[PDB]
């Protein structure tokens, strides 16, 4: 049993130190966006295997004064020289510079901070600059990720540079220091986002990616833009609305899952006995299967027309039609759910 | 992928999911800047690549210059009719992000589990292909049995299924939870 209830405000991040960093930003007068950015910068250090300024993000943001939700799209984008047949194996699409898409992270932070920031840009970086220099004990998640990838990490000395102690990956509890990223964070704090996309970091970024066999160019970085989505996806759930990003993210899938299940009117009773509980969980799995059948039509809506697909995936009536094909006593083969690769 | 959830004192909120894709992304680290580059290109489908036996590639998610690849991420915010936030939730982990986010919601909103239980409760996943239901190792085994008698094939997750960070409004304020599977804890005041 481990509850955390707060009267005024809260941050839930995947490392305690980053939650605290977000919390302190709030306490110093920051917006929810300030806190999120400060915390994200920290998670990029403490769970560096999972996210960071070399990646991309989406933020769903709700303003309680205007009661409006918005989405900020800062996901990476295929470089200008990319093409459909550029990879011939999975290993090619996964390792090395050619697997790299144009990072959107910092630009996402910028747009969000531009629209909703209260604290100065540099203030958001300060705690993480310190942390990366001081170092920190390796947490549970990062340790398991290090073990999982120990072979690759130990064979690539630029990664072993920071992620190993004496040629072997760091273990939980052992200190991790990230002195180069600390300097880079400092540059970003002082020179702003421009340093990444069109400034002092840019040539080096391009050099590192091309040296590893990639094709990202300076122009790709100069041209990257985070996007504001003023009308994100929503569905009604009883007396509530649920705001989530549409394609290219999986809001449409989530929406369909929940719209299928809402017609069963689940409550506490749904899990009070083994018989009810078993049927409830079967129903969940079948909702998953139907929703995943439709997922294969989704893609970037700037490049593919997903208007009608998403309209179906968020329609309660369409969902009810799928729910009526869920059999209480059996699951079905793949084709029953009508997976679709073309409209 | 990494998910975090935030609610400020004025009731405004942020749900944020961020990613470099696979563990350590492309495995390319800059020796000068220390930046670890994503391998987000792996999230496109390619006519030349087969990821599952019998699964064809998805033309809608083919690589084109300037296009964004499909993502499992879904940072979500649920708000009540009175304009006040009810839930801030999202997840990280794999293809299981979407299903785990749905479960967190179902668990809290419908089964009545408090936010920590909703985060800690065992999860399961099915994504049509592969044709198997993955369950976490401490799932109620009556559920496993109920699934198999209905002809599902179940398999036990070697590690864990997804990672969920959540905040929910309660009478006592804002209850927050981070997922023990990854080792987080929240903070607030
Ligand atoms: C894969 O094959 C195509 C077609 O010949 C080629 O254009 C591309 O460069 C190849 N990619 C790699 C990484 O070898
Ligand atoms: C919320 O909306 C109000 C009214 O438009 C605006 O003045 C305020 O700056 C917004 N809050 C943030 C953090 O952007
Ligand atoms: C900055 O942008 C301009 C045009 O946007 C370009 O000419 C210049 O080379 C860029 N500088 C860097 C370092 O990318
Ligand atoms: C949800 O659906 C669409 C989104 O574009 C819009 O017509 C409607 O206003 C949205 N509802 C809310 C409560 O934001
Ligand atoms: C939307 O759903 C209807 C059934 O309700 C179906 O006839 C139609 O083909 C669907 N549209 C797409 C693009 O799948
Ligand atoms: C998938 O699993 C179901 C579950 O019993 C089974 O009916 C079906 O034959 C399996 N294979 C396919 C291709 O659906
Ligand atoms: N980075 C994996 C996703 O976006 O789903
Ligand atoms: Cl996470």
């Amino acid at each position: 049993p481990d509850n955390h209830v707060y009267t005024r405000a809260a941050v839930a991040a995947d490392a305690k130190q980053c939650s605290k960093i977000g919390r302190d930003a709030l306490r110093d007068g920051g917006s929810a966006v300030d806190a999120a950015i400060a915390a994200l910068l920290c998670v990029g250090l403490m769970n560096a295997h999972s996210m960071g300024i070399g990646g991309g993000l989406f933020l769903t943001i709700y303003n309680s004064t205007t009661r409006k939700a918005e989405v900020i799209n800062a996901r990476e984008v295929a470089p200008r020289l990319a093409f459909a047949t550029m990879f011939n194996s999975s290993e090619q699409s996964q390792k090395g510079g050619l697997s790299v898409a144009v990072p959107g992270e910092i630009r996402g932070y910028e747009l969000a901070h531009q629209r909703h920031g209260r604290l100065p840009w540099a203030r958001l970086f300060q705690p993480s600059i310190q942390l990366a220099r001081q170092g920190f004990p390796v947490g549970k998640g990062l340790a398991a990720a290090l073990e999982n990838k120990r072979t690759v990490i130990e064979q690539q000395p630029v990664l072993c540079e920071v992620f190993c102690r004496d040629r072997k990956v760091l273990r939980e509890g052992e200190r991790l220091t990230l002195p180069q990223l600390a300097d880079t964070y400092e540059t970003l704090a002082i020179e702003g986002a421009q340093a990444f996309y069109n400034g002092s970091l840019t040539a080096q970024i391009v050099k590192d990616i091309q040296a590893a066999g990639g094709i990202v160019t300076a122009e790709d970085l100069n041209n990257y833009r985070a996007e504001l989505i003023e009308h994100p996806l929503n569905i009604s759930l009883g007396d509530v609305v649920l705001y989530m990003p549409s394609a290219p993210l999986s809001g449409p899938v989530l929406a369909l899952i929940l719209n299928i299940l809402k017609g069963y009117n689940f409550s506490r009773e749904s899990v009070e006995s083994p018989e009810q509980k078993g049927l409830t969980y079967h129903r969940i799995v079948e909702a998953f299967r139907f929703a995943y059948a439709k997922r294969t039509l989704l893609g970037d809506p700037k490049f593919v027309d997903v208007t009608e697909v998403v309209r179906n995936m968020t329609s309660e009536f369409f969902a009810a039609q799928l729910r009526a094909q869920i059999s209480d006593d059996t699951t079905h083969p793949i084709s029953y759910y009508k997976p679709e690769f073309y409209t | 992928t990494a998910h975090l959830s935030v609610v400020a004192e004025d009731g405004s909120a942020v749900s944020a999911t961020s990613t470099i894709n696979l563990y350590f992304g492309s495995k390319v680290r800059s020796p000068v800047s220390g930046i670890l580059f994503n391998n987000e290109m792996d999230d496109f489908s390619s006519p030349s690549i087969t990821n599952e036996f019998g699964v064809p590639p998805s033309p809608a998610n083919f690589i084109q210059p300037g296009k964004q690849p499909l993502s499992s991420m879904c940072p979500t915010i649920m708000v009540g009719q009175d304009g006040q936030v009810r839930m801030v939730v999202g997840a990280a982990g794999g293809t299981q992000i979407t299903t785990a986010t749905a479960l967190a919601i179902i668990y809290n909103l419908w089964f009545g589990y408090d936010v920590k239980r909703a985060v800690e409760e065992p999860r399961l996943h099915n994504q049509l292909l592969p044709n198997v239901t993955t369950v976490e190792r401490n799932i109620d085994q009556a559920v496993t049995a109920a699934l198999e008698t209905r002809h599902h094939h179940t398999q036990i997750a070697s590690t864990f299924i997804a990672v969920v960070q959540a905040i929910v409004r309660t009478a006592g304020g804002w209850a927050a939870a981070s997922d023990s599977r990854k080792g987080g804890e929240p903070a607030g005041y």
